[PDB]
């Protein structure tokens, strides 16, 4: 029947068009997958940076503790001198 | 060989290097092109931090490779300088930095041009040509800043 | 003619994708 | 021949609809991996936010250290001054 | 019968996806 | 209402909260669940830092929202503990912290058990039941640690 | 002589070969200058998948010709 093949003809074109549409969408998601993955490369660099910022904080804390003891010594040397002179 | 160093803030440096060069050298080269002290820079490749002793070949760094560079907030040596208000400010330096180099840093912090700064260390005024090591300035040393009236 | 295997909507014979979620009949 | 031509077209429709299913399954997999990546990119935003706080902490510690330096220089002067005076007797 | 618009490879008339890259004929 | 706060280390905390609650209360709740002092945590939502004065409603945080929580390396108040060996160490503390809490932090850092610590502050030895505020311990105060014999 | 290999990425690679070169020799050359392993390479010209064992003169591949590289 000619009409029965009008059915199959129209559907095959519709299905082939849909395949085209779905593949374009697929290409777009392949594009974003790759782009995102490139951005995930940055994360290893961010972590390493955060670790240097962390070490730097601890280095400065260590400096602060050192200078704190130096000041405490001088504050002690002062107290001795004033106590003796304040006899 | 030619390699690229990319920073976290976009900028991309391109260096001329050879396989036998050690990481200490490439950091030195980075200082020449961009002024960053080696003790403030950390280099990464393939997610691995690069250690100073070893070479590019030991890491299989090849032509047109791209390293990544992260920057420390501090270095190995700091000095304190006392400002005209009495407040203390801290500078990151290296023993090789010149007094003019230091004055440039004080300007970055206090807006006072180098020609109007006089730096005093242990009663002596420092001259621009000399290095900190020449005056034997060391970590946590204190310098005193005094003003003058030349130029603008 | 066919019912979508995901959103359960029933579609016409000429439909290749679901009229609602637009998924193929055999998915 | 209508018999062969309609057998042929029929089998192609089935192949096309099978491919449609196959390609959609592929899309389903990539949508899943897209979502996992998005979660990982959420962690990156926090990683940035974290490190910016670590800088704030470093500068607070620097500020603390500078203050002790100003205090220590004060004591060193009060001490030096006091020593001169004590040599006045 | 038809040649793919991607690889320029020729596929059979009955082929719906390209036999090589597995792309639709109309893509 | 129920909200989720995400930390950098994967973990996802879930709090039961209401719109009128202030950020200080939410930080308090985070402390109850996780032990982190409020002054050590920063909360972010939609890329906006959450400030203590305002409420969840002031930031339009609603049901099933996801906050982000970043952790400071330091807090608001530190004290120093000095050993007879010359070592100075810094503790992050709160004025409400008990002497037992402080000795526990010293153990977390120097491995010497609390039963062997004597903490001396301004000529007086400190007793385990009281808080730092009870003894007038303040920012950058110095405590001295001596071991038992 | 020179030939052009056209990838689906829009990148066109140039190769210097001889018509006596086996199809394995050219896929090795493609790997050598762009890294793609040979087992993933599928070369097409004139709508023919080219046989490893055959040569370029087998398919009458003359100078300035363009092949098509598809990855599987
Ligand atoms: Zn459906
Ligand atoms: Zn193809």
């Amino acid at each position: 029947d000619r009409a029965v093949l009008k059915e199959l003809s129209e559907k095959l074109e519709l299905a082939e068009k849909a395949l085209a549409s779905k593949q374009l969408q697929m290409d777009e998601m392949k594009q974003t997958i790759a782009k995102q993955e490139e951005d995930l490369e940055t994360m290893t660099i961010l972590r390493a940076q955060m670790e240097v910022y962390c070490s730097d904080f601890h280095a400065e804390r260590a400096a602060r503790e050192k200078i704190h003891e130096e000041k405490e010594q001088l504050a002690l040397q002062l107290a001795v001198l004033l106590k003796e002179n304040d006899a | 060989m030619q390699i690229f160093v990319k920073t976290l803030t976009g900028k991309t440096i391109t260096l001329e290097v050879e396989p036998s060069d050690t990481i200490e050298n490439v950091k030195a080269k980075i200082q020449d092109k961009e002024g960053i002290p080696p003790d403030q820079q950390r280099l990464i490749f393939a997610g691995k931090q690069l250690e100073d002793g070893r070479t590019l070949s030991d890491y299989n760094i090849q032509k047109e490779s791209t390293l990544h560079l992260v920057l420390r907030l501090r270095g190995g040596m700091q000095i304190f300088v006392k400002t005209l208000t009495g407040k203390t400010i801290t500078l990151e330096v290296e023993p090789s930095d010149t007094i003019e180099n230091v004055k440039a840093k004080i300007q970055d912090k206090e807006g006072i041009p180098p020609d109007q700064q006089r730096l005093i260390f242990a009663g002596k005024q420092l001259e621009d040509g000399r290095t900190l090591s020449d005056y034997n300035i060391q970590k946590e040393s204190t310098l005193h800043l005094v003003l003058r009236l030349r130029g603008g | 003619r066919w019912a979508c295997q995901s959103c359960t909507f029933e579609n016409e014979a000429a439909a290749v994708l679901c009229s609602i979620c637009e998924r193929p009949r055999l998915a």
